[PDB]
RNA sequence: AUCAGCUUGUUGGUGGGGUGAUGGCCUACCAAGGCGACGACGGGUAGCCGGCCUGAGAGGGUGACCGGCCACACUGGGAC
RNA sequence: GUGAGGGAUGACGGCCUUCGGGUUGUAAACCUCUUUCAGCACAGACGAAGCGCAAGUGACGGUAUGUGCAGAAGAAGGACCGGCCAACUACGUGCCAGCAGCCGCGGUAAUACGUAGGGUCCGAGCGUUGUCCGGAAUUACUGGGCGUAAAGAGCUCGUAGGUGGUUUGUCGCGUUGUUCGUGAAAACUCACAGCUUAACUGUGGGCGUGCGGGCGAUACGGGCAGACUAGAGUACUGCAG
RNA sequence: AGUAACUGACGCUGAGGAGCGAAAGCGUGGGGAGCGAACAGGAUUAGAUACCCUGGUAGUCCACGCCGUAAACGGUGGGUA
RNA sequence: UCGAAGGUGGGAUCGGCGAUUGGGACGAAGUCGUAACAAGGUAGCCGUACCGGAAGGUGCGGCUGGAUCACCUCC
């Protein structure tokens, strides 16, 4: 199998993590 | 472990006629010495005979091949088998190879081929097919 | 007389530094519609060339269809490469019920009435092969009998042995 | 699977998407024109394509193709759309009927007229 | 509704003759229009259809007729084929072309929608009446006398009549022993075709 | 099940009452049962069927006319 | 039903052209024939072995229908023509105007746009939209799969469940045979009959794939009562890590 | 593995469920030589939040617990002939 | 006594709007950089942690779905 699904998948999850790192405080606070 | 001798039977069949075996063993018992019966009579094997194993008995079968060696059994499927079972009335049994083939049949009145049934107008467990 | 069926021509390429060069391939069904058939793959710079070849080549490769009157003798399933025809007898003046390749291959052996259905790998060449191997799984009922060692009688039903005798 | 995974379980066939899901039931729809603007298509094409966006009474807010040479469409103007899906147009799915409330049958057409509310010339 | 349009036109596009004596057809045995010369593309739908188009333009029957005779030919226990020839031929202006009494299908369909003949004792007009054994058709006493009857009972000597039907009173009385069978049809094209193109 | 617990006349008995009729149908007392992953309890949708359409068949969709059963008659209760 | 037969080195016009001619086209014009259906005139029902002890009684209806009269006389449109998928040329326009179910067509010479000739398919219809099934074996019971295409839980133990070696007897639960009752009619299918045919309607079978009762069978599955050791486990003696 | 002394089908799979489960990470208490995310400088570079160099804190180690993921791969579920 | 409707109360559950705010898809030609595919010029990817305008970098463990190994003298 082709290693562009893997990068695919994975800069998905990358975006996905940086984003909950972003909002850490704030979905601690309205939760 | 085994759940079905039915079928290990088969293909044991199966599996020596593919490879052009002259002989197959296996351990014996009272339905599968049946079905070698009617698969002698229907002409299909060459010959069965039962002798004595180390335990009980052992069924042996002699595979007929034609003079310029091919094989006299063309498939050997098992029909009916354990978890799903098929059972046949005696207006809708079925046909092997458009009738050229034959379909085993176990009724009240024993092992029977698909045109005995139909004959005797009788029904039951479909066994396998043989063509 | 025989009657030829070129059921499809494609255009292949390959690649060179210069760029692109383009032949044609063509399957092609020869047979007499009396129960003989062969198929052939021909390749050549020309249409008609590929064609010519192709003949040739089912011409020289033939093969006997195990006809009953107008149909064949038991339904079969054959399968080559991914392709999966399922051929079925069906009953005088029927007619060839078959996708494009199978009713070629179907009309060039002769055969007059049949259900045939493609089940799988709609390739063309593919199909092709697949009925050809269909069409080399039939027995006749007298081979039948000969192998079981029985009269033709016992083997075959009543169904087949008459069909016989009105098409003799 | 195995018959005793099946009997457990059965088989579940594929949901299916709903078409022109303003329409809700009906071959046809009557709206009023929201605006009439033009647009233009996808890349590989390119045109002037003349669309309305359409109020229907199924109370959803609907982008209409328009077809035909020309229209005589402006704002509040009556309509009654039908399915269809124009490949250029990203997210267009109605088209108008020409010949049908306000919006009047094409000029000078004399080929196809049934499909642009065009009637037979005396 | 009827075809009343140019009659050479089909034949010159199905390539066969059907009225079968027209000089036309002969002159030009090529497709009408200006591109009546062009190679064709061939295709085993293309010749399916133009056989049920020669089958449905000889005998003058429309689409709906005719798959409504196909289906009811299908549903009979005979084959295909025959049987919807048969269906075809038993009508009664077809019955009445065969027998002699006119020169053309197209006049056989026109003496039997106004009414000229009488089967069984009781007026009948309508073509598309199917015709069954021991039927017994009489051209009423009235237009016995009129010229189409008059050069229809003094030139018997054209197309042989068919053994399904014999003509036996100098008044020109038909009577049907029974539905014809495939043998004694005599018609052009072939039903395989049609058979393939309605099971499409 | 991105609805796992539900039930207290609720589960059973006895004596009464009630009904054309059996029956927690109602009632007094007594016992603590009853149902649920073989999906109870909730949420959504729906009149059911002979049939109809499609399909080679299995199956899928449907319940217009005609025919049978049910439910309702401005909304909600009630009896005569 | 809007007509039928005959009708030519194949008229005019249109359109194309290689400027020759070809196509519309036997089509037309003309010569005969027939009038279905409409129109006019005349007569005129069955449905009522009915109802009524009164003399009469049909809403439909003066309808259907039948007989005369005149004359081809009053009667054809829609979609499509790049491939799938029957059916191609010219002019206009030029990445526009537009088309399109998909592939995709518009860049001054488009068989894909617009219009005209021609053609094809249907025809009192022809197309468009909406919805369901088919094609789709694309939820695969019939009838699919999981190394790399989507798909084996990270690995075990184990609950409910599913499934189970050889053999004896018995039950007749499943299974199977037959018989009785039921499965309304209508519908469907087969045959016949009646409407001038057909649709439609009636009659008689089949179907109603099931369920309930009796009677028969015991190969297989299951239950019950046993037996065996080839599976499984224990024992003993060694062995490697 | 062998003997086969013993029981006499006691087998297989297993929804849910329970347990185990690399490394990183988390808690409490210890320990800390080397290595070393982060962090500092140096260099390279157009620019170097990198690659390379010099330092270097968590962590890596132990005890007791959490976590429950991996290219946890033979990308191949278990049993049998 | 029971009893519809009505009133009071505290909760369930389904939707709409919401100042502000997060990401997603698409968009010939804008800006910034070169991350991947040839050993892609530091092999790539998986889990995890930290860090960075951004692709990304680095540590620990894992996998091959990673390229090259010339000449090579005795037999």
């Amino acid at each position: 199998g082709s290693v562009i699904k893997k990068r695919r998948k994975r800069m998905s999850k990358k975006k996905h993590r940086k984003l909950l790192r972003r909002t850490r405080v704030q979905r601690r606070k309205l939760g | 472990t085994m759940t079905d001798p039915i079928a290990d039977f088969l293909t044991r069949l199966r599996n020596a006629n593919s490879a052009y075996h002259d002989e197959v063993t296996l351990p014996h018992s009272k339905l599968k010495a049946n079905i070698a019966e009617i698969l002698k009579r229907e002409g299909y094997i060459s010959d069965y005979r039962t002798e004595d194993a180390r335990v009980g008995k052992s069924l042996v079968v002699q595979l007929k091949y034609g003079p310029s060696r091919e094989r006299s059994i063309a498939g050997l499927r098992r029909v009916s088998k354990p978890g799903l079972r098929v059972y046949a009335k005696s207006t809708n049994l079925p046909r092997v190879l458009g009738g050229l083939g034959v379909a085993i049949i176990s009724t009240s009145s024993g092992l029977l081929t698909d045109r005995q049934a139909a004959r005797q107008g009788v029904g039951g467990e479909v066994l396998a097919y043989v063509w | 007389n025989y009657i030829e069926r070129v059921v499809s021509i494609n255009r292949v390429s390959k690649v060179v530094k210069g760029g692109r060069r383009f032949s044609f391939t063509a399957l092609v069904i020869v047979g007499d519609g009396k129960g003989m058939v062969g198929v052939g793959y021909g390749k050549a710079k020309e249409v008609p060339a590929a064609i010519a070849k192709g003949v040739e080549e089912a011409r020289k490769n033939f093969f006997r269809v195990p006809l009953i009157g107008s149909t064949i003798t038991h339904p079969v399933q054959g399968e080559a490469a991914a392709g999966v025809v399922m051929l079925r007898p069906a009953s005088p003046g029927t007619g060839v019920i078959a996708g494009g390749a199978a009713r070629a291959v179907l009309e060039c052996a002769g055969v007059h009435d049949i259900l045939a259905k493609s089940l799988g790998s709609d390739n063309a060449i593919n199909v092709v092969h697949a009925t050809v191997a269909a069409l080399k799984l039939l027995q006749r009922p007298e081979e039948v009998a000969a192998r079981r060692g029985l009269p033709i009688e016992d083997v075959a039903p009543a169904g087949m042995l008459k069909a016989r005798r009105e098409s003799e | 699977p195995t018959i005793q995974q099946l009997v457990r379980k059965g088989r579940r066939d594929k949901i299916a998407k709903v078409k022109t899901a303003a329409l809700k039931g009906s071959p046809q729809r009557r709206g009023v024109c929201t605006r009439v603007y033009t647009t233009t298509p996808k890349k590989p094409n390119s045109a002037l394509r003349k669309v309305a966006r359409v109020k229907l009474t199924s109370q959803v807010e609907v982008t209409a193709y328009i077809p035909g040479e020309g229209h005589n469409l402006q704002e509040h103007s009556m309509v009654l759309v039908r399915g269809g899906r124009v490949k250029d147009l990203p997210g267009v799915r109605y088209k108008i009927i020409r010949g049908s409330l306000d919006t009047q049958g094409v000029k000078n057409r004399k080929q196809a007229r049934s499909r642009y509310g065009a009637k037979k010339e005396k | 509704a009827r075809y009343t349009g140019p009659a050479t036109r089909k034949s010159r596009r199905l390539g066969v003759d059907l009225v079968g004596g027209d000089q036309s057809f002969e002159k030009r045995p090529y497709p009408p229009g200006q591109h009546g010369r062009a190679r064709i593309k061939e295709s085993e739908y293309r010749q399916q259809l133009q056989e049920k188009q020669k089958a449905r333009f000889s005998y003058g029957v429309m689409e709906k007729q005719f798959r409504r005779y196909y289906e009811e030919a299908n549903r009979q226990p005979g084959k295909t084929g025959d049987n919807l020839l048969r269906i075809l031929e038993s009508r009664l202006d077809n019955v009445v072309y065969r027998a002699g009494l006119a020169r053309t299908r197209r006049m056989a369909r026109q003496l039997v929608s106004h009414g000229h003949f009488l089967v069984n004792g009781v007026k009948v007009d309508i073509p598309s009446y199917r015709v069954s054994q021991y039927d017994i058709i009489d051209v009423k006493e009235k237009s016995l006398n009129t010229l189409p009857f008059q050069i229809a009972r003094e030139t018997a000597g054209e197309r042989p009549i068919p053994s399904w039907l014999q003509v036996v009173g100098e008044r020109q009385r038909i009577l049907v022993h029974q539905l014809p069978e495939r043998a004694q049809i005599d018609v052009p094209l072939t039903e395989q075709l049609i058979v393939e193109l309605y099971s499409k």
